[PDB]
RNA sequence: AUCGAGAGGC
């Protein structure tokens, strides 16, 4: 359950932001049966977004990382696919090595 | 393709009542589209255009020779002076309606070539059909009537589709599956089976 | 005259005529110029029988140059369809029989004109199958070229289509076609630079017309009622009997429109 | 029209290729990385001709 | 006689090339706003001259009409297409046995010619036809 | 740079700060110097992040930095996906490479990390440990040609 | 990894694609040679035995046909060759390898296969011709083109494997993306210039049109709106006739720099009801972008009504285009006179301050500004004068683009060309460049022979004044041949890269799959993740909506 | 490789006219625009077809046998 | 390889009525005709000319594919109009104008001289 | 192991038929139909096989049961009747 | 099924943008300096010169299918030279007691503002516009 | 067949990431056509004169 | 079947 709380946290902020009374009565107009069609909306839309367990979402990852990255085309920094291949094999000798202080 | 790597295929084929026509009743041999134009920056095509216009128009030839002094202005100059639009448009009549187009259109000679690909020499396909000696797999190449490449880079978005039973179809009885007789003891198919 | 449509004829030749539809809603021009094109019958070859070739060009591509020739047409409506005819393959009241034989004798290069054609078949008394020649030395078409040494022998079996089916069957080609040279219509946007009217030239049929005053509004309930057409025909049939057998035909198709309604 | 240029081996034309190479007995300069042990070094690609 | 001499890629470095024989003309404003801004050349110590600066391109390249007003990357790959249009391969094609062999029924000489074709042969053996195009959207096939 | 940060009022307003653009990485020393922040200080050698401020550090300047490789093409991928990457490089003891060398290292199976690279060594090291591979890996049953254990064969199916 | 991981194997055909927009989305146009190779097995029952029958006696020859009968026994029954090809007995549970049929369902592909988005399920169209047909917006998610790109189809063999096709890899489900969150589907070139153009304020059709387009919406109620214009002339606004292809219940606003109520530019989009209020349709209502019309209507109405959405916004548009019409040529390419001189002036002055730097590090008079050395500096000044100078003479040109000119409108529909298309083209092509910098010195201190040696002045190193209209000096032609080599080559290699990357990456998360727990584990059982993505979605149905808690003042956020 | 029959693009006509042509450039010593004019090819889709003609058939004469 | 033959542009075959017409759903005193082996010559004249006709609601037509030569003409007409009078009504003025057309070009034709 | 079943109210379990475990019994149910199975719904003019699984789960009379696997090997069984379709 | 407001407005600011068949114009109420809208209207149907002074009229009639004019049967309800039908889709409250409505005319947009046509112009789809010369 | 009769071939690398051998270098002027290579693998390698 | 070369699409 604390899990749980954790995945919809932010979610809920969103929720309460939204359907806060001052405006749910005065920015939106919502009567009584509108608002309980908001709120049964709401936890379908919700419980339809879940993920569905069996996806394979790590071949999902790769292919959603790799494809754009086919389209990455050409100031002092090494970017793009040379940057890329430096990120993934792990690459001690990078050829910007840089360090941002504040 | 034309002279510019503007390559590309013949979507459609249209009699010339259903082609657009301009006044003088001229139709095109070929369309192609606008926006095959800007992402490429191809001019010397548009201007190639213009000067076989005013070349059939003046049964000279297109000094369309690098490094001249040939400049898009004088060939406008010259078009004109044989009394059509300088920048080469021409109102268009739809062929289906006989409504002018609202656009007027760019319209004239240019130099197309046929390639070497054609469809029916690239066409194949396949149902069970030859079978490889060693692996018991499909045969390689169209020329053998054999079956396409079902590579790991496509069983990969099969699975991300999670397509499972598809993918095993794809796997066996698509190609190369067998049957073999185990021992219970020795995990290996040295089993003989009379099977008669 | 006749109440409806009117014409009025600017220039006629033996090869095109110039004229005016006046009084037409524009798709009954529309459709005309297309049937014009596609819809109206002639004949030409459509089959050959090759015998010998020691030419420097294949056989297909002399049949596709012989299909293309203009064969005389004028009497074609007492032809009838071989796909429509009773005989086996073909016969005297669906085809004619042209039959070219040559030969290069001279030491010198021999031409092949179409004049050199031969029509075996009977014509039963009808202006039919004759090559058409405008040339003035009265050749034909040159289809091929024959060296000291080669000759040519071949039958070529003439049918009726329409340019559907095949382009050779085209009666016309390159029909003029124009309307509202003011653009009084707002029918097209003019692309210009500076200015339009100096940048587009004006259109010969601009003298037919009033121009109008650039104080008067736009007319928007005026519609388009007079077309400038310029009909040319390869010879196969006359300019009159193009148009004339365009009007027909469509025509026709809307009869078995009708006896297609009335059969339902 | 035809240009010449080519073999026939056995019915087929077969075209012989410019083959690339660097020009020998010339000496050229060549600084060594920064992990070399050696700074620079200068080659010659002697052949008898 | 002295006229015209063999310079390769080494014996160059040692030269000035000039490009366009009217570069030797002497100088002493009203111009035609539709050329192309060719900088004046501010250098007098020539030994050479091209030829014709067109004649930096290859058998390929010399087929493109106006290559000087593309992206060099289609330049590239016309170069590479024009070796699979069909035509006139030779004018004994009907003697020849040869595995394949592709003519085109009526080929064209272009409209727009480089001077370099004439040295090319191409106006007496083409590859294309001059096709009426049309730019157009005309039911977006 | 032109960062942002809540006004005394309360809504976010640009406060421009001084920042320092360095060409090398010691993040160990850099770090203790004086008139710094040592909270916001930040390298793109996310390897000597992972050293200095532990592994969790590394994932998340890992995740920066191929967040920003992307967003430089202006493109634009979900959280989670570079995100299960990122994690698959760190849920190990610590950075673990896309290569041969990296994860193809593991006890995952042997058919499955046959199928990548060198594939003859490991079947024969397999041979050698006397590997028992679980064959409920993707590549087990594509392999042996059966429905592997995905989003359709991820269950069983019976009768009522 | 040739036998096993991947492998050829048969039902599978490939050819040539071209583009039909008189197609559906999820449909594929089979040419009807592929339809009668390839063969579906249809086991015998009361409702198909009819059918079958009638394609059995139909004959392989001819399509609908069917190729082979197998029997309870088990043989194989070849109709070509068969003396009882004619009188046939279908006994139930028999098997018919039927041909290829509309509405069947099919695998399609195109190499290289970087997506799920890039094997989809299609709906089967027999076709007469030689190629196989698809639909313009489905090309973005396979990278098509047709410039002679071939595309593959597989086929099911069992009832099973057609579900998982229909009811997973189906086009529709597959339009938004879990990759980016947002749809890898939109309207596309011409249906993109041409909704354009139709949306215009200034655009009025006629009725005769009006119906024509009526009719042309397949899913049609049949109720001629009202039209806008009643007494002049009753006319129709281009909106109004388009909102037509819209589901009622769909609401989409939006607003652009500038965007009054009033949007007295038409800016924006508000759309009420499946009819649209003010706002030019472009890219952004219509394209493939997050939050856009096809967002909405796949999440709201669904993936078959969204399917049928681009169908219909097609067609529409496509009929109204192709008697509208629409070309390009040069004359969209000419700036007039004074901006050509402009232009030109900009390039002098650009000029004139690269030869005052070069003068001012000829004197020695540099500041050496630290971290860099004084030709650094050099170097970097130049060139950002020279890009300046070309960004500044492209905008010149881009401002003396009026509306009429057809670059501009494919621009600002979105469907093709971009802002430096336009300035290379008609106002400056650009300083050229390899490996970062300007052209270097490969002959000895100069980079032509027809240079004086140690000239650093902006031509010598490969500044192209010249656009293309104008055309290219030599040295401009070669420099610019130069740089474009270097592109070449960064494609060529990149593509290679990014393949074994892929690869790599694949391989890697092969086996991540979301457990029945939520837990994101592998093979072994070992956790990736306690929460897919943190929060346990789907990455579909996921949008970017503001959170209004955060930002503004304290006294706002009471008040 | 030798005179087609007709334009591709309207349909007139052109086969009979090739020798035409060649005795108008060099009988006359006209050039080839009004000696195109001269044989009532006004659009330029018909000009087209004989001006950028190459009559190579005259090349396969040459072969003998 | 995959053409259609040329013919099947106009010539029916099996059984291909040249007219089906079929009520249509959700429109009152509407009806759909499918003309079968016809192009655009056709059905735009018929449908400028159902224009015309001032007791008719609605008239279009469209061509679902230039591979066929087919295509779809709706009518909806007032009440107590069946819809096929009026395209009979349309067609026979057609016929109407073009064999006056016919009448005054001969006349002109044989009036013109050269 | 021996009998790791799950007591039927202690389920953690989506009790939403997952699109996946969807697709896998009409799959299942059309190819039961493709040979001559009975069909429990009036069918209302409909042939096609998979039309018919469809319609025989929107009335839910599919007598079918998934088996949701755990990564430990526990596991639960679902009948179609309870799962919700959504 | 009647008028639901009526005025007299004087031209004040017409102005094309970048349209050519279309132009945008402000006017305001006459005898009443309260009062003002602005309106797109096409120029090349009704064309608009400056400082006119047009009457301008909105009703609510006078769900079915358009059908054209059978015959001069049809009764129209103007005598009015331009007429337009749209949806109102926002009502502002600009002040204390001063409204303001936004029609659309198939994008042809409409702004009118002032407080003596409360009473009528409700949030409904049916709107017609009329502007006698 | 002019192209082929006139086609150079470098054969230092067939698979590699090497920018240097391929790309034009300012020495090519008027001796290797700046346009005239294959696509893909091998670009730059293979030149045309 | 092995090896080699050329080409297509990104
Ligand atoms: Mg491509
Ligand atoms: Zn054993
Ligand atoms: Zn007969
Ligand atoms: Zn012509």
């Amino acid at each position: 359950q604390n899990a749980q709380r954790d995945a919809v946290t932010l979610f809920c902020c969103l929720l309460r932001s939204r359907l806060a009374t001052r405006r749910v009565l005065q920015e939106y107009r919502l009567t009584k049966q509108a608002f309980d069609w908001v709120l049964s909306n709401i936890e379908a839309q919700f419980l339809r977004s879940v993920v569905h367990p069996g996806e394979m979402v790590g071949v999902l990852a790769a292919q959603s990382i790799g494809e754009p990255a086919t389209q990455m085309t050409l100031k002092k920094v090494t970017s793009g696919v040379p940057r890329l291949k430096e990120i993934l094999n792990v690459a001690k000798n990078m050829k910007t090595p840089s360090l941002t202080v504040y | 393709a034309s002279r510019h790597g503007q390559k590309g295929t013949i979507g459609i084929t249209y009699r010339r009542e259903d082609m657009p026509f301009t006044a003088e009743g001229i139709v095109p041999d070929l369309i192609i589209n606008p926006h095959a134009i800007p992402s490429r920056m191809t001019v010397a095509h548009l201007i190639e255009c213009l000067l076989s216009k005013v070349a059939a128009l003046s049964g000279n030839e297109g000094d369309a020779s690098p490094f001249t002094d040939i400049t898009v202005e004088g060939i406008s100059k010259l078009l004109r002076e044989h009394g059509y639009q300088s920048r080469g448009f021409e109102v268009m009549y739809n062929g289906h309606t006989g409504k002018k187009l609202m656009a007027q259109i760019f319209f004239g000679p240019t130099y197309y070539q046929r390639l070497r690909h054609m469809v029916d020499d690239k066409i194949h396909a396949r149902a069970r059909g030859p079978m490889q000696v060693l692996t018991r797999q499909p045969v390689e190449g169209r020329s053998r009537d054999g079956g396409l490449r079902f590579g790991e880079m496509e069983r990969d978005c099969m699975i991300a589709h999670g397509a499972a039973s598809f993918l095993k179809e794809r796997l066996m009885e698509a190609s190369d599956a067998f049957r073999v007789h185990i021992c219970g003891i020795c995990g290996l198919m040295t089993v003989i089976a009379k099977l008669n | 005259s006749e109440e409806g449509p009117q014409v009025k004829i600017r220039e006629a030749s033996k090869d095109n005529v110039d004229f005016i539809l006046s009084n037409v809603d524009l798709a009954m021009a529309n459709s005309l110029r297309r049937v014009m094109i596609a819809e109206i019958p002639t004949l030409a070859i459509d089959s050959v029988e090759v015998e010998t070739n020691t030419t420097v060009l294949a056989d297909e591509f002399i049949a596709h140059r012989l299909g293309l020739i203009p064969l005389q047409s004028m009497d074609i409506e007492q032809l009838e369809y071989s796909r429509d005819c009773f005989c086996e393959d073909h016969c005297d009241k669906c085809s004619v029989v042209l039959t070219l034989q040559a030969f290069g004798e001279s030491e010198s290069t021999t031409n092949v004109y179409s004049k050199d054609l031969v029509i075996v078949s009977n014509l039963m008394g009808r202006n039919i199958g004759h090559p058409i020649i405008q040339d003035k030395e009265g050749n034909g078409v040159l289809i091929c070229k024959l060296r000291k040494g080669q000759e040519l022998k071949l039958t070529c079996v003439a049918k009726k289509g329409i340019a559907k089916e095949h382009a050779k069957w085209g009666p016309a080609a390159a029909i003029e076609f124009e309307y509202d040279p003011w653009n009084k219509l707002k029918h097209t946007d003019y692309w210009y630079e500076q200015d339009s009217a100096k940048e587009w030239p004006q259109s010969k049929n601009c003298e037919y017309e009033d121009p109008p005053n650039e104080g008067d509004p736009f007319d928007y309930k005026a519609q388009a009622d007079t077309f400038y057409m310029n009909v040319e025909s390869v010879g196969s049939i006359p300019v009159d009997q193009v148009v004339v057998r365009g009007i027909d035909t469509l025509q026709k198709k809307v009869a078995s429109i009708l006896l297609a309604l009335t059969q339902m | 029209f035809d240009m010449g240029g080519y073999f026939i081996i056995n019915g087929s034309e077969k075209v012989l290729i410019a083959q690339e190479r660097s020009a020998g007995n010339i000496v050229q300069v060549f600084k060594k990385a920064a992990p070399s042990p050696i700074s620079h070094v200068a080659e010659i690609r002697s052949a008898l001709e | 006689e002295g006229l015209v001499e063999y310079i390769d890629a080494e014996e160059e470095e040692s030269i000035l090339i000039a490009m366009q024989p009217e570069d030797l003309e002497p100088a002493e404003l009203d111009v035609d706003p539709a050329k192309r801004i060719r900088v004046s050349h501010h250098a007098t110590t020539f030994t050479h001259c091209e030829i014709h600066p067109s004649m930096i391109l290859g058998v390929a390249a010399s087929i493109i009409p106006f290559p000087d007003h593309n992206q060099s990357p289609r330049n590239t790959y016309q170069s590479a297409m024009g070796k699979q249009a069909m035509g006139v391969f030779l004018t004994n094609y009907n003697v020849r046995m040869d595995t394949m062999a592709n003519i085109l029924y009526y080929p064209q000489k272009p409209l727009g010619t480089t001077r370099a074709m004439e040295y090319l042969k191409f106006r007496e053996l083409p590859a294309g036809q001059n096709a009426i195009v049309a730019i157009a959207c005309y039911s977006g096939y | 740079y032109d960062r942002k940060v809540p006004s005394p009022t309360g809504e976010y307003v640009k406060e421009p700060e001084w920042v320092l653009e360095t060409d090398g990485v010691n993040l160990s020393e850099v770090m203790t110097v004086p008139g710094i922040d040592p909270t916001r200080i930040y390298t793109n050698s996310f390897i000597d992040i992972m050293e200095v401020l532990g592994i969790e550090a590394g994932r998340a300047a890992l995740y920066k930095e191929v967040y920003n490789v992307i967003a430089s093409d202006g493109s634009y991928v979900n959280y989670r996906h570079m995100a299960l990457l990122v994690d698959v490089m760190t849920t190990q003891g610590g950075l673990t490479s896309v290569t041969r060398h990296g994860f193809n290292r593991s006890n995952t199976g042997a058919l499955m990390r046959c199928s990548f690279e060198e594939t003859v060594e490991i079947l024969f090291e397999a041979g050698a440990s006397a590997e028992l591979d679980d064959c409920r890996g993707v590549s087990e049953n594509v392999i042996l040609g059966q429905m592997a254990p995905i989003g359709t064969g991820a269950f069983d199916v019976m009768i009522d | 990894r040739g036998n096993l991981m991947g492998k050829r194997v048969d039902f599978s055909a490939r050819t040539v694609i071209s583009g039909d927009p008189n197609l559906e989305l999820d449909q594929v146009g089979v040419p009807k040679s592929i339809a009668k190779t390839l063969t579906y097995p249809e086991v015998v029952t009361p409702y198909n035995i009819d059918r079958l029958t009638q394609l059995v006696r139909n004959g392989p020859n001819e399509h609908p046909g069917a190729k082979y009968v197998i029997r309870d026994s088990g043989d194989r029954i070849d109709l070509r060759y068969s003396k009882r090809a004619g009188d046939i007995q279908l006994q139930y549970g028999w098997k018919v390898e039927r041909h290829i049929m509309d509405n069947d369902p099919v695998l399609f592909n195109r190499q290289p296969s970087l997506h799920k988005m890039s094997m989809m399920a299609h709906r089967v169209k027999v076709i007469p011709y030689s190629t196989f047909r698809l639909n313009l917006s489905v090309t973005s998610p396979y990278n098509a083109d047709f410039d002679g790109d071939e595309m593959n189809l597989h086929v099911p063999q069992s009832e099973e494997t057609r579900a998982e096709l229909s009811q997973l890899c189906a086009v529709p489900l597959q339009i938004v993306s879990p990759q980016s969150n947002k749809p890898c589907m939109g309207i596309v070139q011409d249906t993109l210039c041409g909704i354009r153009k139709l949306t215009l304020r200034d655009t009025f059709i006629e009725l005769d049109q009006v119906l024509n387009m009526l009719y042309w919406v397949p899913d049609w109620d049949g109720v001629i709106p009202t039209p806008a214009i009643i007494k002049p002339k009753p006319l129709w606004s281009g909106k109004q006739i388009l909102s037509v292809a819209i589901p009622n219940g769909i609401h989409l606003q939006r607003f652009d720099e500038g965007t009054t109520l009033l949007s007295p530019k038409d800016n924006g989009m508000l759309i009420i009801d499946g009819q649209i209020i003010f706002g030019v349709v472009e890219k952004k209502t219509v394209g493939s972008s997050n939050g856009g019309l096809i967002h909405v209507v796949t999440r709201e109405k669904g993936p078959q009504v969204c399917a049928k959405l681009f169908g219909n916004i097609q067609k529409v548009v496509n009929f109204w285009l192709l008697h509208n019409g629409f070309s390009t040529g040069i004359g969209d390419t000419i700036a007039d006179g004074p901006t050509m001189r402009e232009i030109t002036e900009t390039i002098a002055e650009a000029k004139k301050k690269v030869l005052d730097v070069t003068k001012e590090a000829q004197a020695n008079l540099l500041t050496a500004k630290h971290g860099m050395t004084l030709r650094e500096s050099f170097e970097d000044n130049v060139v950002r004068f020279l890009n300046e100078a070309r960004d500044k003479a492209g905008r010149l040109a881009e401002v003396n683009l009026k509306d009429l000119n057809n670059v501009k409108q494919m621009v600002m529909a979105g469907s093709k060309g971009s802002f430096i298309n336009i300035a290379q083209m008609s106002a400056c092509v650009g300083q050229q460049s390899v490996e970062g910098k300007r052209i270097a010195f490969g002959f000895v201190d100069r980079t032509l022979p027809h240079f004086s040696k140690d000239d650093y002045s902006p031509e010598s190193k490969g500044f192209v004044e010249n656009s293309y209209l104008r055309g290219l000096t030599p040295q401009e032609f070669f420099f610019h041949a130069m740089g474009g080599r270097e592109g070449l080559i960064d494609t060529a290699v990149k593509t290679a890269e990014t393949g074994y990357i892929q690869r790599r990456l694949v391989k890697a998360l092969e086996d991540i799959m979301v457990h029945y727990d939520n837990t994101t584990r592998n093979s072994l059982g070992n956790v990736i993740q306690f929460i897919y993505g943190e929060d346990g979605m789907d990455a579909a149905h996921i949008e970017k909506q503001s959170l209004d808690t955060i930002g503004g003042s304290d006294a706002a956020f009471e008040k | 490789m030798i005179v087609p029959v007709r334009c591709f693009s309207c349909g007139k006509v052109v086969g009979d006219k090739w020798e035409s042509y060649l005795n108008l450039l060099q009988e006359d010593e006209l050039d080839e625009g009004t000696a195109l004019s001269r044989l009532g090819l006004k659009r330029y889709c018909c000009r087209r077809m004989i001006l950028t003609h190459v009559d190579l058939i005259e090349k396969f004469l040459r072969y003998n046998p | 390889m995959n053409a259609p033959d040329r013919f099947e542009l106009f010539l029916l075959g099996e059984g291909e009525s040249k007219l089906k017409i079929d009520p249509d759903t959700k429109a009152p005193n509407a009806v759909v005709i499918t003309f079968e082996k016809e192009d655009h010559t056709l059905g735009n004249l018929i449908r400028a000319e159902l224009l015309n006709d001032r007791k008719v609601l609605f008239a279009a037509y469209k061509v679902e594919h230039p591979f066929f030569a087919r295509f779809k003409l709706r009518i909806q007409t007032t009440e107590g109009y069946d819809p096929k009078d009026a395209l009979k009504n349309a067609c026979n003025s057609i016929i109407n104008k073009l064999g006056a057309l016919k009448t005054n070009f001969e006349t002109e034709w044989n009036l013109q001289t050269l | 192991l021996k009998e790791k079943a799950i007591p039927k109210d202690q389920r953690a379990t989506t009790p939403y038929m997952t699109k996946y475990e969807r697709a896998r019994i009409l799959g299942t149910r059309a190819l039961q139909i493709s040979m001559n199975a009975p069909v429990f719904v009036d069918l209302e003019g409909e042939t096609d096989p998979l039309r018919i699984a469809m319609k025989e789960l929107a009335e839910k009379k599919i007598p079918l049961v998934i088996r949701r696997y755990l990564p430990d090997g526990s596991f639960e069984d679902w009948s179609v009747e309870e799962l919700i379709v959504d | 099924s009647n008028t639901l407001f009526d005025d007299i407005f004087q031209v004040s600011e017409v102005d094309p943008g970048r349209y050519n068949k279309v132009c945008r114009i402000e006017a305001a109420s006459t005898t009443q300096d309260q009062c003002k809208l602005t309106l797109d209207i096409n120029v090349e149907l009704f064309p608009v010169a400056a400082q006119d002074s047009l009457t301008v009229t909105i009703a609510s009639s006078l769900t079915r299918s358009w059908r054209p004019p059978q015959a001069g049967d049809r009764s129209l309800a103007d005598d009015y030279d331009y007429v337009m039908y749209g949806t109102a889709y926002k009502f502002e409250e600009v002040s204390k007691d001063l409204i303001a409505v936004y029609y659309s005319f198939g994008g042809l947009l409409m702004r009118l503002e002032g407080n003596y046509r409360n009473l009528n112009n409700l949030k409904q789809e049916n709107a017609y516009l009329l502007i006698r010369r | 067949t002019l192209s082929h009769l006139r086609r150079t071939n470098t054969p230092i690398g067939r698979d590699g990431k090497l920018a240097k051998p391929r790309q034009l270098h300012n020495t090519h002027w008027g001796l290797v056509c700046p346009a005239e290579t294959p696509e893909g693998q091998a670009c730059g390698l293979v030149k045309n004169l």
